[PDB]
Formats: C-alpha cells, sequence, structure tokens
C-alpha cells in the first residue's frame, strides 16, 4: 500500500526546509 | 472582504514603513524548554519574567543567518511579522537582538503542530481537513492582498491553538513581492513545479502548496513522496497524481485545480482568484465569515494542561544560548 511505502520512507519525520 | 482588506493594507503599510525595533531584551525572559528546531535556530519556551506570561522565543545566531546566506530572508521575516495582523498568524510580540543573536518572541501555542497529531492520528476526516484548509484559503487571501508570498506551507508550521484553531508561523522565506522571484526555497513535498524548474514563479506557488497541504491532511501521506529531494521534484514535475480510494469526488476535482501544473488553469491564480476556490463544491458546507469570526466548533482541541505545559510537543536536545562580548554582524542587522 501507498501508506506502508510512505510509514517505512526516510521522510516521516519533521521536514527541513530547503534554501539556497 | 474588499473594504476589510483595504483597511487591513492600510494598517500593514505603516507598520511596513515604520518597523517595531528593540522592544524587549534578552534578561526580561527565563528560557525553560526547546519547542523545535530549524535548519538555523530554536525556538524555546521562555517565561516573561515582569508579566508571568509564556511565550515561544525564536533564537538566531546571526553568524548561522549568514552563513546560509540568509540575512535578506531573516529580514523579510521580522519586518513582515511585526506589521502583518489576522486570527490565524501566530503574533509577534516582541523583538530584540544582542551580539551574538536575533530573537523574534511570538505569542506561545501549545496545542503543538499539526505534523504531530496528523502522524498520531494518521489522517483527518475530510471536515476535518476542510475546517484547517479554510484558515489557511483566508491567510492567503489576507497575505496575497498585500502583496506577502508565504512559501512554507505545511503541517510542521501549523500550530493549534486552545480553541483548536490554526496558528500559521514560521515567516522565514516570507517575501513582499510584486511580481515574480526566482528564490529556490521551502520544503521539497510542497514546491510547485515551477519554483523547481527556475523559471520565476509567484504567489499562485502558495495555492499549489494548499493542494499539497490538503491532500496530507486528508491522506496522511504527500501526493508526492520518495527518499530523496530529487526523487520528490520528478513526481511533481510529472505532475500525475493518485488519491486515495477513501477521497470525496469532490476532494479529487479540487486537488486537480490546486495540483495544477498549468498556472493558466491553477485555482487561486485566475481571473476570479480565490473565489474559484471559496466557491467550490467541497467547501460548499463552509461558513467563510464564521471561520474567520472563529465561531465554528472546533473538531479537535488539544489537552491543555498548565500555561507553560509543553506536552504537545517533541523533546528536543537542549543547547546554551551564548552572547560574546564583541557584536556580531552589526551593520547587516541594523534594522532588526
Ligand atoms: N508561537 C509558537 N508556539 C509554539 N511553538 C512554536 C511557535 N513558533 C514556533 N514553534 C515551534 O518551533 C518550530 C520551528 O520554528 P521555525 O520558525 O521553523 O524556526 P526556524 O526558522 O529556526 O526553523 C515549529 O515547528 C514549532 O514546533
Amino acid at each position: 500500500t501507498t501508506y506502508a511505502d510512505f510509514i517505512a520512507s526516510g521522510r516521516t519525520g519533521r521536514r527541513a526546509s530547503i534554501h539556497d | 472582504v474588499k473594504e476589510f482588506l483595504a483597511k487591513a493594507k492600510e494598517d500593514f503599510l505603516k507598520k511596513w514603513e515604520t518597523p517595531s525595533q528593540n522592544t524587549a531584551q534578552l534578561d526580561q525572559f527565563d528560557r525553560i524548554k526547546t519547542l523545535g528546531t530549524g535548519s538555523f535556530g530554536r525556538v524555546m519556551l521562555v517565561k516573561h519574567k515582569e508579566s508571568g506570561n509564556h511565550y515561544a522565543m525564536k533564537i538566531l545566531d546571526k553568524q548561522k543567518v549568514v552563513k546560509l546566506k540568509q540575512i535578506e530572508h531573516t529580514l523579510n521575516e521580522k519586518r513582515i511579522l511585526q506589521a502583518v495582523n489576522f486570527p490565524f498568524l501566530v503574533k509577534l510580540e516582541f523583538s530584540f537582538k544582542d551580539n551574538s543573536n536575533l530573537y523574534m518572541v511570538m505569542e506561545y501555542v501549545a496545542g503543538g503542530e499539526m505534523f504531530s497529531h496528523l502522524r498520531r492520528i494518521g489522517r483527518f476526516s475530510e471536515p476535518h481537513a476542510r475546517f484547517y484548509a479554510a484558515q489557511i484559503v483566508l491567510t492567503f487571501e489576507y497575505l496575497h492582498s498585500l502583496d506577502l508570498i508565504y512559501r512554507d506551507l505545511k503541517p510542521e508550521n501549523l500550530l493549534i491553538d486552545q480553541q483548536g484553531y490554526i496558528q500559521v508561523t514560521d515567516f522565514g522565506f516570507a517575501k513582499r513581492v510584486k511580481g515574480r522571484t526566482w528564490t529556490l526555497c521551502g520544503t521539497p513535498e510542497y514546491l510547485a513545479p515551477e519554483i523547481i524548474l527556475s523559471k520565476g514563479y509567484n504567489k499562485a506557488v502558495d495555492w499549489w502548496a494548499l493542494g499539497v497541504l490538503i491532500y496530507e491532511m486528508a491522506a496522511g501521506y504527500p501526493p508526492f513522496f520518495a527518499d530523496q529531494p530529487i526523487q520528490i521534484y520528478e513526481k511533481i514535475v510529472s505532475g500525475k497524481v493518485r488519491f486515495p480510494s477513501h477521497f470525496s469526488s469532490d476532494l479529487k476535482d479540487l486537488l486537480r485545480n490546486l495540483l495544477q501544473v498549468d498556472l493558466t488553469k491553477r485555482f487561486g491564480n485566475l481571473k476570479n482568484g480565490v473565489n474559484d476556490i471559496k466557491n467550490h463544491k467541497w467547501f460548499a458546507t463552509t461558513d467563510w465569515i464564521a471561520i474567520y469570526q472563529r465561531k465554528v466548533e472546533a473538531p479537535f482541541i488539544p489537552k491543555f494542561k498548565g500555561p507553560g505545559d509543553t506536552s504537545n510537543f517533541d523533546d528536543y536536545e537542549e543547547e546554551e544560548i551564548r552572547v560574546s562580548i564583541n557584536e556580531k554582524c552589526g551593520k547587516e542587522f541594523t534594522e532588526f
């Protein structure tokens, strides 16, 4: 499932913003 | 709302032109605990000594600000924050600087980040998602009318207050601009394709971000995710979106119009602007005035212990707040 794939991914915690 | 916004702009412009400065100092506060962090700084729960009030103190190391090339962005953040006023924007209560740091003292919103509750609960039901979405819609209507672009919408930057209403925080990428701008900034999952493609962009990127937020609130995960930012960007640019089985037909139609790669077709950016969103079938049950007036009953009310309770926030490693006897970056931040 998509949910399972998300939950197993490396980006389920707080996400850092980017600049440059 | 046209007469409301015209007065709102008049109020905003006075403060934009003559900004508040130096309305507190560090030893007026006792620092308690870190509430959250970002790439260049931390927000701490503090207690103001003379009043006894708790606040969220955002602390920026001037040296880190410069290193990450965020001088103008930080000046933007403070200048805009001190000038705005809207029910769903966190209020800046004080601001000041010392030899080492920039300080922005905001009202403490104890209910925690929408992020925490979203991840814990899994996903919000459509009425729950709609309740939050409506507040963002009105907030962006307000901000954009002031020629302001927000650029950092995500559940991590949406706080839940004691009444269950949204408070938008983090104006780190907020900018006052007429026409287009080019800075690659924001959060990968929330970047509009025109940001990624480096062609210059306008306020329509906030509406794309709204689509991403609505999707994530309702699905429990974002419309474009992967292990690496570059993989995420590929999916955003393809523009292919797939919706959960439980998404209503109305929600899917709205999302197709917000997550629209074509700027001549993206809702919010058209001839009728924000009204295309406000009048959408998904928002049929939304009383827009009642939302603004905070008269609508909230779906979730955070458990509220003491005034300085942080139980709705994660714990973070603490770090001493250092202040050099030598002034750092004085000329750079003269207007702060
Ligand atoms: N007014 C506030 N009340 C409570 N917590 C806050 C407040 N403002 C910020 N925070 C916490 O601090 C976190 C980061 O703040 P942010 O403006 O992103 O700082 P930075 O610019 O250093 O990243 C937020 O995600 C939130 O958890």
